[PDB]
């Protein structure tokens, strides 16, 4: 019925998370000020591939592999997540 | 629920099944396999015994240490019954005789003692009481066995309303008096039968089916206050039932009609013995009583017990009655009996 | 160190060292190690392709004549990739001496049966099949010798527990001795007994 | 990865030995039912043999299935010769054991084992 | 030749005779055992150990003894390295978890530092 | 000094007695619960406190090599007696 | 009441104050009929017709890795950057301080020995409190 949380997983050091890192350094705060009641949980880890989880209503989760994206591609994938709500 | 009776373990010999059973009449045919299937779950089985303790020897390897408590009991003494049932959380009643003795009749065995056990178990706080009636129990039955067992079913239902009363049809096993009885009329003659044994229908049930039914009635809280009818899957006429018995044992089967007024004189001829009688007129009336069909009562399928047919266990019962020249023939080397 | 210490037999130590050099230079195709213990016992550690060439040497060579097979033994040591250590104990009645021929296998490699050299091994390595799982190729009658007939598993392996996986009891339903999963009324109480202080500095291993 | 075989060079000779062993068991089962005077049908014993063969059907190592052929021939020799008894043959039929809890819910009800 | 080429994974679960309940549903723990803090010696921290998850120990109805149904309970195997224990767990189909060895870090001890001129590391007594 | 629970069952010197609702009393039905009525905790209170004139006393319980290892007991506290760890015989410096 | 397990009674992921995820081991089993906690929740979901997509403990840890992948990497402190964005988000709402002083709830040794349900159920901790009060 609607989006309930976004979970962005990334690495501190891997290059595939690099543009994902460029999403948080530059384009996160006004994202948080766009949806102040939507939890956008950033989870950094050791050797994970970048991943975008979208939990929806009634426990449904969609799963987007954010590996080797630029920051613009991460922005477009996350705005697809925000605009879908399916 | 007390902390010592919580079920622990994996249901083996040394586990705790949380079942404390006083099995009255465990020294018989059903009680043998009942204490077997209880003590392998790790149950505290109290066996009140009337007989010689030597006759209880076979009940001793059936469970772990201290799990079978033998104690004396008398059916005409409520003190020993209250001494036996005061710690149990289930009492099972297996008191029975096919014949009436010098001191006991069918009313003492089936009306007096079961009402005494059920009343004492009610006034000692026992939650679960299982009574074992017969499928053909009726007030207007021709046999005194089934009359007193219907009266005892009524008394157990009225003095312990939450009792599980179980109807077996005719139980067969290694130590039965049903297929062994049908076997042992190659000694007497040519296996006489009322009206050629073709006006009575039977559906015999296997003993481990009855035992699993009793234990699944112990474990089921929905079995409280029910009335179960444990029957085997196939109904047989008595003629081809006896013919299948004599075909498994490979004996000469040559039946002949004996009338009803003369096959009770043979019944009184063998009950004049002071020992365990070979037959009686009551056994004549009950071999020649058809197994009634009671579809309204639940059965083995409602306790999760799959009923075993006779064509799987009849070789196991009747290999003993064979002579050496056909002793080693197999289960499949026989034509099955005709069902109805 | 006189009364309470074992005296040392240097003559037998020197003799077994010289015979170990002898065996190691006659048979360098298979001999891997030769070592003489402090109480003067000789060990010839060989390769498992040299069971029959070494043991027929020691059975037949006129300076060896190890005509008696005392014992045949496997030892499970799981931290090695060849976890089983087959041990041949030999007695030379001519030279009043004993020798030990040690070799190795894992679960899947066959060791060649030494029944062609010593017939005494006909049961011993059969027991090594029964207790450890070591298959012996070209053995006359290889089957179990000590365990029950329907016994699955190999008992003297160290991954096999002390009590097994099954236990027997009589069951009067089936009128038969049956096997069930084992349940002990009292668990075998495992005692941690090893001291944290080193007892023998001469056996100290180097660190990583 | 250069290992020494037991009997089989590869899986073809290994499957040949498994096949011959199943042939020998299939020929043996009626005698096993007869002279042990087992109270099972011949089809039931043959299905138990098929179950004991299909239990090991996931192995892809020639040495392991060589040892399985070896141990099956050992059990076959213990069955042809009367060295097993009625108990040892009926121990493949786990008949006195209760049906263990299979789903999550009944295993949750009875105990702590996963 | 007299050698064959097996590229397959080493797995002897069908040969060791262990039932399935103790192959797939057990969790082997591979670890250097921690030093007992009741003692100062470190000789019990030299070798790796493989143990198993502790199953249900209950109370005997007769004596109160600790009854069990786990055969693999008292089974602790000793290995020389970590990779040997990993190979031995993967050989027998035991799913495992590996704790790393936890060595004590090198300290910088000084007896004279007990009696400094201006540092807080002066002992208040001796 | 054995006492009795309200079930009629005797209490051991540990403090063990089965509860009224505990089924495991059925093992004593028709038989007896074997308890030892000589409680050691009752019979060590009967012993007199040994008044001595030394400061550190020694106890081996009697018998020498027939008793327990010889321990040394300090008697500095005038408030508390000095109890042996093994035999439970207690001492006091009489000053 | 759904009787659960303790910390010495289950294998169980706990995360300390620095982010290091660690796992307990089953020392003893839980008493009585009490079961492990997520076992109870998964059985409740099987009864309720909303069955959770796991069966064993390792599958629960796979879900636990799906939600945050650091909870399955044991004895590892994962670095958390991005203090600057949390600082910029902290400057939005000008929440005002109270007039009360900063006082922790634990001032003495008396307030130490009973904090959770396990220490409140203890008699050794109760003797510790009774010792430090008098
Ligand atoms: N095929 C069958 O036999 C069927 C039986 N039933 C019923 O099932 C129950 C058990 O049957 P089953 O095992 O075959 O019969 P048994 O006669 O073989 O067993 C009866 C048991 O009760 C004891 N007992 C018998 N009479 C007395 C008595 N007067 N006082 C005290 N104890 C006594 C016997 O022990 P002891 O050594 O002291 O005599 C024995 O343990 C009975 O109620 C029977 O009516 C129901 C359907 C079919
Ligand atoms: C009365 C009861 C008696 C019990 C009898 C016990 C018999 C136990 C013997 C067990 C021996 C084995 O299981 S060896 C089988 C293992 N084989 C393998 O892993 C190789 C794969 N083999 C197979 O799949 C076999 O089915 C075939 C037939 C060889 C090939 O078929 P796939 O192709 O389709
Ligand atoms: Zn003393």
């Amino acid at each position: 019925l609607g989006l309930r949380e976004i979970r962005i997983h990334l690495c501190q050091r891997s290059p595939g998370s690099q543009g994902v890192r460029d999403f948080i350094e530059k384009r996160y705060v006004e994202l948080k000020k766009a949806n102040p009641d939507l939890p956008i949980l950033i989870r950094e880890c050791s050797d994970v591939q970048p991943k975008l989880w979208a939990r929806y209503a009634f426990g449904q989760e969609k799963n987007v592999s954010l590996n080797n994206f630029s920051a613009d591609q991460v922005t477009r994938a996350l705005e697809n997540v925000l605009s879908s709500k399916a | 629920l007390h902390h010592a009776v919580i079920p622990h373990g994996k249901g083996g010999r040394s586990s705790v099944s949380g079942i404390v059973a006083t099995v009255f009449g465990a020294t018989g045919f059903l009680g043998r396999y009942l204490v077997n299937h209880l003590g392998r779950m790790g149950s505290q089985v109290i066996v009140p015994y009337r007989c010689e303790p030597y006759d209880t020897m076979h009940l001793r390897p059936m469970g772990d240490l201290g799990q079978i408590i033998f104690m004396d009991w008398n059916g005409r003494d409520k003190d020993s019954i209250r001494r036996a049932v005061e710690h149990s959380n289930v009492v099972i009643n297996l008191v029975g005789r096919e014949w009436e003795t010098k001191n006991f009749d069918f009313e003492d065995v089936f009306v007096k003692i079961p009402q005494a056990i059920a009343q004492v178990s009610k006034e000692a706080g026992v939650e679960k009481f299982i009574h074992i009636s017969h499928l053909n129990a009726d007030i207007k039955s021709s046999s005194k066995y089934l009359r007193n067992k219907a009266v005892g079913e009524k008394e157990v239902r009225e003095t312990f309303p939450e009792a599980t009363i179980i109807k077996p049809a005719d139980i067969f096993g290694r130590e039965d008096r049903f297929l062994n009885y049908f076997a042992n009329i190659r000694w007497f003659g040519g296996v006489p039968l009322i009206s050629l044994g073709k006006k009575t229908v039977k559906q015999p049930v296997y003993i481990v089916d009855v035992t699993k039914g009793i234990i699944n009635a112990i474990k089921d809280p929905d079995a409280r206050g029910k009335t179960f009818a444990f029957v085997g899957p196939n109904r047989y006429l008595l003629f081809d039932l006896v013919q299948y018995v004599f075909a498994v044992a490979h004996r000469p089967f040559l039946p002949y009609p004996m009338p009803h007024f003369a096959y009770r004189w043979i019944g009184r001829l063998f009950e004049i013995s002071p020992f365990e009688p070979w037959t009686t007129r009551d056994k004549v009336e009950r071999i020649h009583t058809t197994d009634r069909t009671l579809p309204h009562l639940p059965g083995l399928e409602d306790l999760g017990v799959q009923a075993t047919p006779l064509e799987l266990k009849a070789i196991e019962v009747l290999r003993r009655h064979r002579t050496y020249r056909w002793l080693s023939s197999e289960i499949e080397d026989v034509q099955p009996a005709k069902t109805v | 160190t006189r009364p309470t210490v074992r005296p040392r037999n240097d003559v037998a130590h020197k003799q077994l060292s010289a015979f170990g050099e002898y065996v190691a230079e006659i048979l360098p195709k298979y001999v891997q190690q030769v070592q003489v213990s402090c109480f003067s016992e000789l060990e010839i550690c060989i390769h498992p392709d040299g069971v029959i060439p070494v043991l027929t040497f020691l059975r037949d060579h006129s300076n060896a004549q190890f005509k008696s097979l005392a014992d045949l033994t496997a030892v499970d040591i799981p931290t090695r990739q060849n976890r089983f250590e087959i041990v041949y104990n030999l007695l030379s009645l001519r030279f009043n001496s004993r020798i030990r021929v040690k070799t190795y296998t894992d679960e899947l490699t066959p060791v060649e049966s030494s029944v062609s050299v010593y017939k005494a091994a006909n049961w011993y390595e059969r027991e090594i099949w029964d207790m450890f799982g070591v298959f012996f190729a070209n053995h006359p009658d290889l089957r179990r010798i000590l365990t029950d007939y329907g016994f699955e598993g190999h008992p003297f392996r160290k991954d096999f527990p002390l009590s097994g996986y099954v236990e027997l009891r009589y069951d009067d339903e089936v009128k038969r001795v049956v096997a069930e999963p084992v349940e002990l009324a009292q668990e075998f109480r495992k005692f941690d007994l090893n001291s944290p202080w080193e007892a023998f500095p001469a056996y100290r291993q180097p660190p990583e | 990865t250069s290992v020494k075989p037991i009997f089989s060079r590869d899986m073809n000779e290994a499957k040949r030995r498994v096949r011959e062993l199943y042939r020998a068991w299939y020929r043996e089962v009626p005698n096993t039912v007869h002279l042990f005077q087992l109270d099972i049908s011949v089809k039931q014993g043959r299905d138990k043999v098929r179950e004991m063969f299909k239990k090991n059907a996931h192995v892809t190592d020639p040495r392991v299935v060589d040892l399985l052929v070896i141990k099956g021939k050992m059990e076959l020799e213990e069955t042809i010769n009367v060295w097993k008894q009625r108990t040892h043959v009926m121990r493949f039929f786990h008949e006195t054991e209760a049906p263990r809890p299979k789903d999550f819910l009944s295993k949750f009800y009875v105990g702590h084992d996963p | 030749t007299q050698l064959i080429t097996v590229d397959e994974k080493l797995d002897i679960t069908t040969l060791t005779g262990v039932p399935e309940e103790h192959i797939k549903t057990r969790k082997a723990r591979i670890f250097v055992p921690a030093r007992n803090n009741m003692q100062s010696g470190v000789n019990n921290t030299k070798k790796w150990k493989m143990e198993f998850d502790t199953r249900e120990r209950w109370e005997n109805p007769l004596m109160g003894w600790a009854s069990t149904a786990d055969p693999l309970s008292n089974l602790v195997l000793t290995f020389s390295t970590k990779e040997d224990a990993i190979a031995f767990a993967e050989k027998n189909g035991w799913s495992y978890d590996v704790e790393e060895r936890k060595v004590p870090k090198p300290k910088s001890k000084s007896y004279g530092a007990n009696f400094s001129w201006n540092k807080r590391t002066r002992v208040s007594t001796k | 000094g054995v006492r009795t629970s309200p079930t009629g069952e005797k209490v051991t010197h540990t403090g063990q007695v089965y509860d009224d609702e505990d089924y495991r009393r059925v093992r004593f039905v028709g038989r007896q619960k074997e308890v030892n009525e000589n409680f050691a905790i009752d019979l060590i209170a009967e012993q007199p406190v040994s008044q001595v004139g030394s400061r550190v006393i020694s106890c081996d319980g009697g018998g020498g090599a027939l008793g327990h290892p010889r321990v040394y007991i300090n008697l500095d506290k005038e408030t508390k007696t000095g109890t042996c760890g093994y035999c439970g015989l207690q001492f006091r410096q009489q000053h | 009441i759904l009787p659960g397990a303790a910390y010495t009674e289950k294998s169980a992921t706990y995360v300390n104050t620095e982010g290091r995820a660690q796992q307990t081991k089953v020392a003893v089993m839980p008493p009585g009929l009490a079961r492990e906690d997520w076992k109870i929740i998964r059985a409740l979901s099987e009864i309720a017709g909303m069955t959770l997509p796991y069966d064993t403990l390792d599958q629960v840890r796979n879900r636990l890795e799906e939600v945050s992948p650091n909870l399955v990497r044991y004895d590892d402190v994962e670095g958390a950057n991005y203090f600057q964005q949390a600082s910029e988000l902290s400057k939005l709402v000008n929440q005002q301080l109270l007039a009360d002083p900063l006082v922790p709830p634990q001032l003495t040794i008396k307030d130490f020995y009973m904090t959770d349900s396990i220490s409140r159920a203890s008699q050794t901790m109760a003797k510790c409190v009774k010792a430090v009060t008098e």
